[PDB]
């Protein structure tokens, strides 16, 4: 019941984290190998295209594929959204996480140039959280309804939205309607008050 | 670059919240109080921003509780008064901050109950 | 959640024993036909570097000849103890991608064969009651188990704060969950990487200089199911 | 700087000498798993579930009773202090009956959690469990005591907060049973707290037996309106009806405890409740009708009647926001006779100086007093969580309590000076013995319960007390800060009324009867149709149909404090805000709006139209209503005395007697209580 | 305090964009009514456009007006194209929704919620 | 028209209130005597210049700010209202 | 080893509130 | 009327539901079926009640049939046990 882990990795990757931090001192704010044996290089938002280009095209760190781009929203932090890019190196069989912070009104650059995989993921981050990607070809709603107002995955958006749809005979169209739910969603306050010893 | 602005970041026009749920609605920043039923103090450490309580009525057919308040199950959790007031002002809601109520220190001694 | 019923492994042997004939029966029907090869061969060719850049990560990656499975590169579970051959491709096109999918069905029968031959006696869920529920008899006879059943079902595991991106080779391609977790019993974020969000993006590049009918083949060879893409 | 330095797993905190090992961990932030240790209850050491290991020490120590010494590093997450918890939890659980899906302290268990976090994954107890015999401790506490972990919290609370030493341990060995040897019910106020304080679900609440389960309950923090201590409380609502009211901690007002009345009278809140606006119809029967029709019944009469022909007898649980909306309405019309049912002597400065009518010493000041001369009240049953204050300060500190009232059960040792108001003059003269006792007091306080003021010589009783306070102050040479004189109320909407400028007593309405009266939640008998002009047009504004409803030409249903964001203020002036736990029922509406709307139909529209605006209005009438949780000190007493000296009145020889002589008196005292089935069951149990 | 510009530096500069969108929308309303076989009149719709462009007419943080344009333009793209069907566009007219009264007496008279 | 009450809202500890406080300590005891039966609800200000409100016949009120107004001035200001 | 018997739901709840019944005879 | 009331008042409009229909109501009330059961006599002071089963019944709780005055009732089965 304790994961079978290899310490070789923690060390090897930790060493790469120092390598990346040395090669790019201007944009990397903190590098840490977590105990899950994964690496995370946290970069200033301005370093989004530099840091990812170095990883996509460096002989000692080829990170060809963009696994995903997602944005955790911690409402407390001033810069709420924390865009996170997970990248994979087929050559060295290892994976890296580059995460940067973006606020509601401050856009971050688009890596579509570095990886064309991001063309869609960046559109989803805009639709879901409202982060805007600079000089991004065709940014527009990927997942939400054509007329949807509001960014849904933001922690400040109600689970069930504000509008619902129904067919109204009188107008013969699918009309929206302020949300009335027949059974509110019981929100369970299930969270123990005795903290676990770390 | 570095333009200067002189106002709160009013993102109320970017949020997408129907006016009536951004106008007539009061958030109540507060650090939740302890469940007297238990003595764990781990649920009274982070500041929450919950909204006003509107109508919770009964579905005529099955007797369930129904509601029209989209922002009813909303309990944003912050880490300081400062960061909660900021979010509410950011989104255009009205706030009612309530200061924290940590128990003061009460001196306890075993022997004391043996005096006469 | 529960142990295998007493007759499942015999029945899986009987299915796997005869399934191989069913594959090549489809094999003779579609592999050599003039009509299928013309409809599939040299349609939606994707070059190797373009496949990595577009984040294809699946049979779409292997069909173009790139060597990557995620079951032999970054092994999960006990795949490190089962032997199989990745069926990589050479022309990175519909047919080569079809042929790869037919081979993986065959290679999976080889892996299913090993699992039935070498499945260990043991229990099916970790024995820590603080993560996997307690057994039905134990919760009804010992208090520590009732408390652990009540808390686990009502509240939860309360996983320690952290975040992880774990990718396994789902049949479509790399399926990964970026689970960000506060110390709470309920998650904070769960980004489902869908092999399919990347593949459908490739449709415009892959289906270029192609007629209406080719597009029907292009979507078919990405094995895209919209639940994963839409999430 | 007598701080002594001690290490919490290294954080090296510095603490006052005499802080327990458990307390040292708290300031670093660590929590010792604990049972049988409650902050405001004596340390007992019964469970020993808190064993920790101070450094390079031979054995584990009890964090609840060990005074931390110099430079002992506590190791709270060592390999030892976990075997000291993995092995205790083995024992508590071994004799425990597995009926967690019966134990309604399901998610509210401090014993499953600690098992589920610090205890053991399995069981080794392959033997036979024990069982005890369920007994009846009352109609409020369901003691399924086979659950008891013999943690002796109950025994202590029963003996240190409530002074009722009826509970106790009986028998030794595993046979120890914590209960009342003979079956005598645990009848006392403060009784229901045992539920909240027993971490096990052995004894829990009988009304809230099986109606809910805690994860579901949505918890809204509000204020107590049943009594004037204004105790903080949390109303637990599920799917829109209140399921339980349990205490939430306010250091100064209710420190984790609430009264038996304000916890079991949430049931009274759900029946006999007004909902639709009926209007007398036909032969006189009241007939449900739409607001528009009921409001213009009232508005038309209001336009017809001039000032002093329209009067309001408010009283009981009405909020400050309605009280200013009713004054602003009747004053647009000439009538300025807004009044309250509880008569506070106005024969003198009256309400003009706030200090006159507010416990000046705060509830929390009772802890620092040196002698308290309670005159005229049974604090126990009027303001129980203030009786507790004098309970704690007579035990942990040394308050000398003296009562000039009926000799009455006070849960502490008081000195019964006598049952005569005039002996107040005896102390003022220095004739009575306790005159020196006070002379010896450096910080004395005097308490006069409104329940006395309500007699006919109440003006004289206040004046007589003010003379003695003045004398006391002079002799005691008490600092200006200490405010010897304070008076406690027993009606939630009194202080606010008095502050907003409402004149107490229905004496003014008595001398000139009003053509139209808008009773505002008044269920008192202060005036009756029998005592009104023949027209007798009267419109009840309230939540429960009790006394004012059947004698009402119009019924305008309102809400209750569980159902509105109103403000209340307790005796020490501390304004507090009730939050809406449940939307008001039926067509019933918030009290302030009914009156804003009636004004619009009438045409003398009130200025505010949203509640923030009414809060702004309150700021204009009395500015310490817009300010919450703050007690303000400006003791404009000296001038109060000067006017008291001008007032000449006779204190009649009749002894001053509190109306709540014994606890059956206490249970049912208000609309929301007199309608309580739980309170009714309690009343018959006593009788 | 200092803030990076999203696309425009001064509110005035940005308004240049706000007008370059108004025009676009105005010149499009006519097209939509016809293309999406909507029933509302050109004039009626063009009214809505002003209303909206007007609703947002109080913010002064360029970055916000730099952002609402974008969102604004995106809504044109969809509408210019027929990515949006009749249902979508007609939703800007609360056809079925009964406009909520505002008068206090009009609300007190219905619904316990403000 | 006819004064019905006068509410003197005075901060508790500030230069502005200073003096207003004096009025109370020097004349309230007498004012109340002189024109009793006149609610002079003295109440507390907060972070705001002291003020004296006064209801009249039909819902009418007047304000007079007395921030930093000296004692004698207040005295008269009260006398002016109860002319 | 059209039908009339159609399930129809309830609110099996005991009505959870009680309104004051006005006084039967006038005053 | 269901074992838990629910009977609609004649005036209740909530009765249309059952028109051309009927009402799903269980005829086997557990308040009575459990009363139609023999009090389980026992010899021991305390007794178990696995719910007549091991892992197919209800959690196992020990009941104190110590007072003939009261037949212990397992909170799960409602079975009275006669000392
Ligand atoms: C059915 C067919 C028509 C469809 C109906 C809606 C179609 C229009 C669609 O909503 C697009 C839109 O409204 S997007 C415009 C949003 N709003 C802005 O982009 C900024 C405007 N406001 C400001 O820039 C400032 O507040 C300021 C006061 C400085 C300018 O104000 P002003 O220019 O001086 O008036
Ligand atoms: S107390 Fe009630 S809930 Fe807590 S464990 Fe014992 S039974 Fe289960
Ligand atoms: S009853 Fe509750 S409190 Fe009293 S001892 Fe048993 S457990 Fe401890
Ligand atoms: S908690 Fe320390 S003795 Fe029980
Ligand atoms: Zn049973």
């Amino acid at each position: 019941t304790v994961r079978p882990r290899s310490d070789v990795t923690h060390k090897q990757l930790s060493a790469f984290g120092e390598y990346v931090a040395e090669i790019l001192p201007k944009y990397v704010q903190q590098v840490q190998v977590s105990c899950l044996d994964e690496l995370e290089i946290c970069i200033h938002p301005d370093g989004v295209i530099p840091t990812l280009t170095f990883l996509r095209d460096h002989t000692n760190a080829q990170f060809k594929s963009l696994a995903d781009l997602t944005a955790v929203d911690v409402p407390t932090r001033q810069n709420r959204f924390e865009i996170v890019y997970n990248l994979l190196s087929l050559r060295f069989n290892s994976r890296i996480r580059v995460k940067t912070y973006a606020d509601e009104l401050t856009p971050i650059d688009s890596i579509v140039s570095v990886h064309i995989a991001a063309n869609w993921y960046e559109r989803e981050v805009w639709d879901m959280f409202g982060v805007f990607f600079f000089n991004h070809p065709d940014l527009r709603r990927i997942l939400t309804d054509y007329g949807f107002e509001g960014h849904p995955f933001r922690k400040d958006f109600p689970l069930t939205g504000y509008v619902e749809l129904r067919y109204d005979d009188e107008v013969k169209r699918v009309v929206a309607e302020p949300v009335e739910l027949a059974q509110e969603f019981r929100k369970f306050d299930l969270n123990s008050p005795w903290e676990a010893f770390p | 670059q570095l333009i200067t602005v002189d106002e709160k970041l009013d993102i109320t026009t970017l949020t997408g919240v129907p006016e009536e749920h951004i106008k007539t609605r009061k958030v109540r920043i507060f650090v939740p109080a302890r469940n007297n039923m238990q003595s764990g103090v781990n649920n009274t450490k982070k500041w929450k921003m919950e909204f006003d309580t509107r109508e919770r009525w009964e579905n005529p057919l099955m007797g369930w509780a129904s509601t029209a308040d989209p922002l009813s199950n909303m309990v944003l959790t912050f880490s300081a008064k400062e960061d909660a007031i900021a979010f509410a002002e950011k989104n255009g809601w009205s706030y009612d901050v309530e200061e924290k109520k940590v128990p003061k220190p009460k001196s306890k001694s075993y022997g004391a109950n043996f005096s006469w | 959640h529960q142990d295998l019923p007493l007759g499942l492994l015999d029945d899986i042997y009987e299915f796997s024993k005869n399934f191989s004939l069913r594959i090549d029966e489809v094999e003779e029907m579609l592999t050599n036909n003039r009509i299928w090869r013309n409809r599939t061969v040299d349609i939606g060719v994707v070059t190797a570097e373009d496949a990595l850049n577009y984040g294809f990560s699946g049979v779409m990656l292997r069909g173009s000849g790139i060597q990557w499975d995620l079951r032999k590169t970054q092994p999960y579970d006990v795949y490190d103890q089962v032997e199989f051959d990745v069926p990589i491709g050479s022309r990175g096109d519909c047919y080569d991608r079809y042929l790869c999918r037919v081979e993986e069905m065959r290679q999976s029968l080889r892996i299913i064969e090993q699992c039935l031959n070498k499945m260990p006696p043991g229990e099916i869920k970790v024995d820590d009651a603080k993560v996997s529920p307690p057994k039905r008899a134990e919760m009804k006879t010992s208090m520590e188990s009732l408390i652990h059943h009540f808390k686990l079902y009502t509240e939860g595991y309360q996983v320690p704060p952290g975040a992880t991106y774990t990718a396994i080779e789902a049949p479509k391609g790399e399926f990964g969950v970026y689970l960000v977790s506060d110390g709470s019993s309920r998650p904070y974020r769960c980004k489902i990487k869908a092999p399919g969000f990347a593949h459908l993006a490739g449709l415009d590049k892959m289906s270029k200089g192609h007629m209406l009918a080719d597009v029907v083949a292009i979507i078919g060879t990405q094995d895209i199911v919209f639940g994963e893409i839409d999430r | 700087s007598n701080l002594i330095e001690v290490f919490v797993d290294g954080q090296s905190v510095m603490v006052e000498p005499g802080t327990t090992v458990l307390q040292a961990c708290e300031k670093v932030g660590m929590q010792i798993p604990r049972f049988c240790y409650h902050e405001r209850l004596s340390v007992a050491g019964n469970c020993r579930m808190c064993l920790v290991e101070i450094e390079k020490a031979p054995k584990v120590v009890a964090a609840c009773a060990m005074p931390v010494m110099k430079g002992w590093n506590i190791l709270t997450n060592s390999e030892k202090s976990k075997k000291a918890r993995e092995g205790v939890m083995e024992f508590l659980l071994a004799n425990h009956p597995l009926d967690c899906p019966i134990c309604d302290q399901g998610g509210e268990c401090d014993l499953q959690d600690q098992s589920m976090m610090f205890g053991s994954d399995r069981s080794r107890f392959l033997e036979g469990k024990r069982a005890v015999e369920d007994k009846n401790i009352g109609p409020l506490v369901k003691t399924i005591m086979t659950r008891c972990i013999q943690c002796t919290r109950c025994i202590r609370f029963a003996s240190e907060i409530a002074g009722v030493d009826d509970l106790g341990t009986t028998g030794r060995g595993n046979d120890m049973q914590v209960g009342t040897y003979i079956e005598k019910m645990f009848m006392s106020e403060l009784s229901g707290n045992v539920i909240d304080i027993c971490p096990v679900g052995a004894l829990t609440s009988k009304p809230y037996a099986f109606t809910a389960r805690p994860w579901e309950t949505r918890k809204t923090e509000s204020i107590d309106v049943m009594d004037a201590v204004g105790s903080n409380i949390v109303v637990s609502t599920r799917t829109g009806e209140v399921m339980r009211i349990l205490p939430r901690m306010h250091e100064d007002i209710n420190e984790e405890w609430i009264s038996d009345k304000t916890r079991f009278a949430y049931d009274g809140l759900k029946r006999q409740r007004l909902t639709e606006p009926m209007v007398r119809n036909e032969k006189g029967l009241l007939t449900y009708t739409s607001w528009e029709d009921a409001l213009s019944r009232v508005a038309g009469m209001l336009q017809n009647f001039e000032g002093n022909a329209v009067a309001a007898i408010a009283g009981g649980l009405v909020d400050a926001e309605a009280l200013v909306a009713l004054k602003d309405l009747l004053n647009k019309v000439d009538s300025d006779n807004l009044c309250t049912e509880e008569i506070f002597p106005t024969e003198g400065a009256g309400t003009d100086l706030r200090s006159n009518y507010l416990l000046n010493t705060t509830i929390a000041g009772v802890e620092e007093a040196d002698v308290v001369l309670l005159v005229g009240t049974n604090p126990r049953f009027e303001a129980p969580l203030f009786n507790a204050r004098i309970r704690k300060s007579w035990l942990h500190n040394d308050l000398k309590v003296a009562l000039i009232g009926s000799p009455v059960d006070l849960t502490y040792r008081y000195d019964h000076l006598g049952d005569s108001p005039k002996i107040l003059q005896d102390i003022a003269s220095g004739r009575h013995s306790f005159c020196e006792v006070l002379k010896d007091a450096k910080k004395p306080m005097v308490v006069l319960g409104s329940s006395a003021l309500q007699r006919d010589d109440g003006a004289a009783i206040l004046v007589a007390v003010s003379n003695m306070v003045q004398k006391i102050r002079v002799t005691t040479g008490v600092a200006a800060e200490w405010k010897v004189m304070n008076i406690l109320h027993r009606i939630a909407s009194q202080v606010a009324a008095l502050d907003l400028g409402y004149k107490p007593g229905v004496e003014a309405i008595r001398k000139n009867p009003p053509k139209m009266l808008f009773l505002l939640g008044a269920d008192g008998g202060c005036i009756t149709r029998q005592d009104l002009p023949k027209d007798c047009f009267i419109v009840y504004q309230g939540h429960h149909g009790d006394v004012g409803a059947p004698m009402a030409d119009v019924i305008l249903p309102g809400a209750a404090y569980t159902e509105k964001s109103a403000t209340y203020v307790n005796t020490e002036g501390r304004a507090q805000q009730t939050k809406v736990a449940v939307t008001p029922p039926g067509l019933a509406r918030e009290d302030w709006k009914i009156i804003r709307a009636l004004s619009e139909i009438a045409g003398i529209t009130l200025p505010y139209d949203t509640l923030d605006q009414v809060r702004n209005r309150l700021e204009e009438v009395s500015p310490n209503l817009v300010r919450y949780d703050d007690i303000e000190e400006t003791n404009y007493f000296q001038q109060a005395s000067e006017l008291a000296k001008l007032v000449n009145q006779e204190v009649l020889a009749d002894p001053l007697v509190p109306p709540q002589l014994t606890i059956k008196d206490f249970y049912m005292t208000d609309s929301i209580s007199r309608a309580s089935q739980t309170m009714a069951k309690c009343v018959k149990a006593v009788t | 305090t200092s803030v990076k510009p999203i696309f425009s530096r001064d509110l005035n500069e940005a308004k240049r964009r706000v007008r370059e969108l108004y025009r676009a929308w105005y010149r499009e309303v006519p097209n939509t009514v016809h293309l999406m076989q909507l029933d509302i009149t050109v004039k009626q719709g063009r009214d809505k456009v002003r209303e909206m462009f007007m609703k947002n007419a109080h913010v002064t943080d360029p970055r916000v007006v730099d952002l609402l344009v974008i969102k604004g333009k995106m809504e044109l793209q969809e509408t210019i194209k027929v990515w949006k069907q009749r249902t979508h566009v007609m939703r800007f007219f609360h056809e079925t929704e009964t406009p909520r009264p505002k008068d206090f007496l009009s609300k007190f008279y219905m619904g316990h919620d403000p | 028209l006819g004064l019905r009450e006068i509410r003197v809202h005075l901060c508790q500890r500030s230069p502005g209130s200073q003096g207003v406080r004096d009025f109370i300590v020097q004349r309230y005891v007498e004012l109340k005597k002189a024109h009793p039966n006149l609610p002079i609800l003295i109440r507390e200000c907060s972070e705001v210049q002291p003020k004296l409100w006064a209801r009249y016949a039909f819902g009418q009120e007047k304000t007079v700010s007395l921030n930093n107004l000296s004692a004698d001035e207040v005295t008269r200001a009260m006398q002016n209202v109860l002319s | 080893p059209a039908t009339p018997e159609q399930y129809v739901p309830y609110s099996t709840t005991r009505k959870k509130i009680h309104e004051w019944v006005p006084p039967s005879t006038p005053y | 009327i269901t074992h838990t009331g629910q009977v609609y008042d004649e005036k209740d409009y909530r009765r249309v539901r059952f028109v051309d229909r009927q009402k799903e109501v269980n005829e086997n009330f557990a308040i009575d079926l459990i009363a139609q059961q023999p009090v389980n006599e026992v010899e021991h002071r305390i007794i178990a009640c696995d719910g007549g089963g091991g892992a197919l019944g209800h959690p196992k709780v020990y009941i104190n049939l110590d007072k003939e005055t009261k037949t212990g009732t397992c909170g799960y089965c409602g079975l009275q046990f006669k000392q």
